[PDB]
């Protein structure tokens, strides 16, 4: 028995991530079984760690994190280093629309438990970890039991499936703080401290958990990480465009038919993900902005971009928020700007400062209190929250709500008069 | 002195045990106080800090960082409503409005008989299933004041 | 050093003795064993006379775990008052249906069972030990053969043990597919490169065993408890569970249950608390039927509440514990009984060779809705006349389960008669 | 006549080597000789009835009583499932019609190719994990015929 969870609505074009988890249960270890699960791991322990990295390379695998940064390359460099190294899969999944990573834990744990496993031994991992937000806590009992059933079919432990490979997997949760999914401050955190960023470099890869190499990578990554082993990393690499291969999990939420999590290629176009695929708009209205998540904001005339990591390309974690015709972007500029005031670490003077301010100053233009003096010192903080920012937060607290001022200026004039 | 029930101790020295290095229990430790007591209390922070082999100075700063952990009030049953984006654009002032025509309460709040809090926080996670609240660890769409009525029920 | 795949059962303990390692799915060798204060026990045993080891295994009151449950102290006693030389024979023939629980000690804390062969062998004055183990556990025989070589290396095998003076050689045998050579007698038999073929008792092994000589057998689970009685006396063993059953006991259980595996239990556990308690309960939570003590007998779900010792009214056997549930045909469930002794009769005996024979061909027949009423009158008969000069348990038995499903099942024997 | 290869004669005496006496080796032979041929060929048991000291028939009547070993065909791989009452249960004829739809073969028969032999067995003592397998000294619970697929492909 867990706790209630909502059944998010999940749909796949390609069935690997999503071909358990489009039904919205626990998956337990007998099913997993059933569907050839855990073969990935045998045939991962009967290869070489360096080969197991090099099929994760060639595969073309990148983060689902947000970064996208290629995945097989990331390992590659901590295994550079000398060991004992560390492995955590980060599960905090805090960005506001982002709901892709709890469907595969609460529905199929086994998947990302087989992941962790053949990631780890890729990487010469005797411990690892999950850090899962402490608002998922029916994904923290799901996980822990399917740890124990892993273990009881010998998956974990010491010499699994007799290769002599150790492992043991800990659930560590967090306590209500979005910093806390930002690498290093993933890795304070599960030192018994504050989640406060760390000065980069060094990167974790070098230098993370008790100083150790330390491989971060997020659910959505690990999850892809079987399906290379079982298919090989040629067959992976057929998935979708040559360049971008593979599954990706678009969460779609907002003023969509048919919102939840798909599971599509990356040649996807973003209107082909809300039209296509999301059954289009509440009431037929028109598409007014799609929010990436707390990241970035496109307008309508942005829709035939491809869903991938290009650079003319959607990006970050594939969170598609719509907005139609009668929603008020300065409204929702707004709800932006306070995620930001509140998840600030305060570290670094200008994102400490400059996350209140906005959040403070964009309030009172919304009620129409604002004085010319508080409408010029919102544009100017806005543009001043990134100095001496030592994470990717302060670099991105005024990204959309600037990308709102250029793109929808006639809707911020309305409020400029008021 | 303040010290813990031989229940909650037993789950402390659980936590404390699980992971090689005692200090890294300490979210999992004042989750589960938290649970207990429905609040942190501000003399219990003393003892949790000998225990994990910390200064109290360090447990102190740990709970004033991370917004789930409440020194303040006491409540048996957290409403943790979603106050983000998505959330907002699909009706969280309904879901506001609800909760307040049946526990007669707001946001920050605590019925007088202890029972409930409502709690804003940020985006949970579930933003397909908006408007979206928490009743502890129970999750779950706000769909009309009839069927939140019927949820709240179940938590007595 | 790979050994063969091998299906990881489950295995959970209360009392955390015989399944202390063997809890965990992976081989525990030499030095994982010493760490846990393996083979002091075997010290401790050769600061002690052999007379004073077979005294402690008396009065823990430790009974055989091979079916029989006769008491293991007694049978040392009757085998020393017999001149030497003498042998010590490890069964792990496990080869009846439902019966898993040897091969966990054997795979994953093999050097359990060696101390105990090593203490067992000293206390009975035998130089020579062996393990017969069944030819399709060939996991367990690498394991085994490998586990005897490190105990070799580290001084506990071989001559002058520790500097005590005692000698002992383990030798390991393997089976080739016959149930009847976990017959004491046919396993000497087929240790001595002949059919295993019981012989005709008296004598007993314990007189007149391999080569003649007296020769202690023991099954796996009962040698495994012997470093227990050593390492925390008589007193303190004899505290584990109800003091006339006392000590761990293994139980599988398989079939429709949730957590099917074996438990590590004291022996005042239920039936019941058995499947409801610890097994998880019943697949789909359907109704429990009846539950198969491996191919010997049958309970019905009245029968329940019953003490998992070796009382009269307790389960006994070797707690194998197989459950079927209100779906499971019970003629169906049968037949595979039946047929199970078809398969391992040796044919010595007249009446057991025609009667598994013929027990099976009938209820075939019968469950085919192919029987002729003479065919139905010579079932019942056939099933009632195995047992005459039988010189062995297999012919006192091929007959028992299926007639306890015609006593308790009558309305579902009688729906394949009509029809 | 038939003689041993060398390498193989070598395990054998191994073998009679490794009991007190000879005799007691049998089994352990018979088990060498089918590993190596595949089968036990009838014309292999005058030669090891000579390193034995025992007499032809002995060793015939011993190949003849154990249902392990086989002297009519040959297979490369023997496919064990057990026809036992819990693995009939569970599941035996699903693994049987697993086994039909990839090999092309039923319990008794060798594919074509001398690579597999379906061969019903009785308990393999892994009951708890029925429906139970072996390919050759390899054990395993039958779960699906996708997962059977797979352990079936790593034997070449
Ligand atoms: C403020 C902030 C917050 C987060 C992150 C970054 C920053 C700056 N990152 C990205 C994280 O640091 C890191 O890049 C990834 O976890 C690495 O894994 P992948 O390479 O994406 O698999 C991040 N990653 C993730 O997996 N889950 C999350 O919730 C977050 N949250
Ligand atoms: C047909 C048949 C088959 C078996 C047995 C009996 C009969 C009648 N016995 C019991 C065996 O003869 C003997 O009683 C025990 O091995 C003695 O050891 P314990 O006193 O139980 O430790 C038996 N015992 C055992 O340890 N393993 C086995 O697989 C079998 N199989
Ligand atoms: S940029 Fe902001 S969130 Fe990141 S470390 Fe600095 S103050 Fe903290
Ligand atoms: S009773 Fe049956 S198994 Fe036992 S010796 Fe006689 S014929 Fe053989
Ligand atoms: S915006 Fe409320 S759950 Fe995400
Ligand atoms: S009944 Fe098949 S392994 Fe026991
Ligand atoms: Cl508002
Ligand atoms: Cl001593
Ligand atoms: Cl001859
Ligand atoms: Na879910
Ligand atoms: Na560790
Ligand atoms: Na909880
Ligand atoms: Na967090
Ligand atoms: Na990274
Ligand atoms: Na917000
Ligand atoms: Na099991
Ligand atoms: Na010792
Ligand atoms: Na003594
Ligand atoms: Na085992
Ligand atoms: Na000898
Ligand atoms: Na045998
Ligand atoms: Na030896
Ligand atoms: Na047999
Ligand atoms: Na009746
Ligand atoms: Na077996």
């Amino acid at each position: 028995s867990y706790p209630a969870i909502p059944r998010i609505y999940a749909e796949t074009t390609l069935n690997m991530l999503l071909k358990r988890a489009k039904k919205p249960r626990v998956h337990s270890i007998d099913e997993y079984l059933k569907d050839g699960g855990y073969q990935a791991l045998e045939k991962a322990l009967n290869m070489s760690p360096e080969e197991i990295i090099d099929w994760v390379d060639k595969s073309t695998l990148r983060g689902g994190g947000g970064a996208g940064f290629p995945t097989g390359k990331k390992w590659k460099f901590a295994v550079q280093n000398p060991g004992p190294r560390y492995f955590i899969c980060n599960a905090d999944e805090s960005e506001p629309g982002t709901f892709k990573d709890r469907i595969i834990i609460e529905r199929d744990p086994h998947l990302l438990i087989e992941g962790i496993i053949i990631s780890s031994y890729a990487i010469g991992a005797n411990e690892a970890y999950i850090y899962i937000r402490g608002e998922y806590p029916a994904g923290y009992y799901i996980l822990r039991d399917a740890i124990e059933e892993a273990k009881k079919k010998g998956f974990l432990g010491k010499n699994i499936l007799g290769s002599g490979f150790d492992l043991e997997i800990y659930v560590a949760r967090g306590a209500g703080a979005y910093i806390c999914g930002e690498e290093t401050a993933l890795i304070e955190s599960l030192e018994g401290k504050r989640g406060h960023p760390r000065l980069k470099p060094p990167y974790p890869v070098q230098k993370g958990l008790w100083g150790k190499p330390t491989v971060v990578n997020n659910v959505e990554t690990i999850a892809n990480v079987p399906f290379i082993i079982s298919m090989g990393w040629e067959e992976y690499r057929y998935i979708g465009p040559s360049d971008y291969a593979g599954p990706k999990l678009f969460p779609v939420s907002g003023k969509v038919k048919k919102p939840g999590v798909y599971e599509l290629p990356m040649n996807t176009t973003l209107r082909e993900v809300i039209f296509k695929y999301a059954g289009g708009t509440l009431g037929n209205k028109k598409v007014k902005a799609v929010f990436s998540g707390a990241l970035d904001c496109f307008s309508s005339e942005e829709l035939d971009i491809p869903m991938d990591y290009s650079p003319l390309g959607f990006g970050g974690t594939g969170t598609v928020i719509v907005l139609t015709e009668e929603d008020d972007i300065v409204e929702a500029a707004l709800k932006i700007a306070e995620f930001y005031e509140h998840e600030t670490c305060g570290q670094c003077t200008p994102c400490r400062v400059g996350c209140y301010e906005q959040a403070n100053l964009l309030e009172k233009i919304y009620k129409g209190e604002a004085t010319e003096q508080d409408w010029e010192g919102f544009d100017f903080v806005n543009r001043n929250i990134q100095p001496t920012s030592i994470c990717g937060l302060g670099a991105v607290a005024g990204r959309l709500i600037r990308q709102t001022l250029e793109k929808f200026p006639e809707e911020w004039e309305k409020y400029r008069k008021k | 002195e303040f010290e813990f029930p031989e229940e909650l101790k037993t789950k402390l020295q659980e936590h404390i045990n699980y992971f090689p290095k005692k200090r890294q229990a300490i979210l999992l430790c004042l989750h589960e106080i938290q649970n207990y007591y429905g609040y942190i209390p501000p003399e219990s922070l003393k003892p949790l800090a000998d225990m994990l082999e910390l200064p109290l100075n360090h447990v102190e700063g740990v709970v004033a960082f991370y917004d789930m952990f409440d020194r303040e009030d006491k409540a048996k049953y957290r409403i943790r409503v979603c106050v983000s984006i998505v959330c907002h654009l699909m009706g969280t002032n309904k879901l506001l409005k609800a909760l307040e025509n049946i526990l007669g309460i707001k946001p920050g709040e605590v019925t007088p008989d202890g029972k409930f809090k409502i709690v804003p926080v940020q985006c949970l996670g579930a933003c397909s299933e908006a408007p979206v609240f928490m009743v502890n660890d129970d999750e779950y769409k706000f769909e009309s004041e009839v069927q939140l009525n019927e949820i709240l029920s179940r938590y007595t």
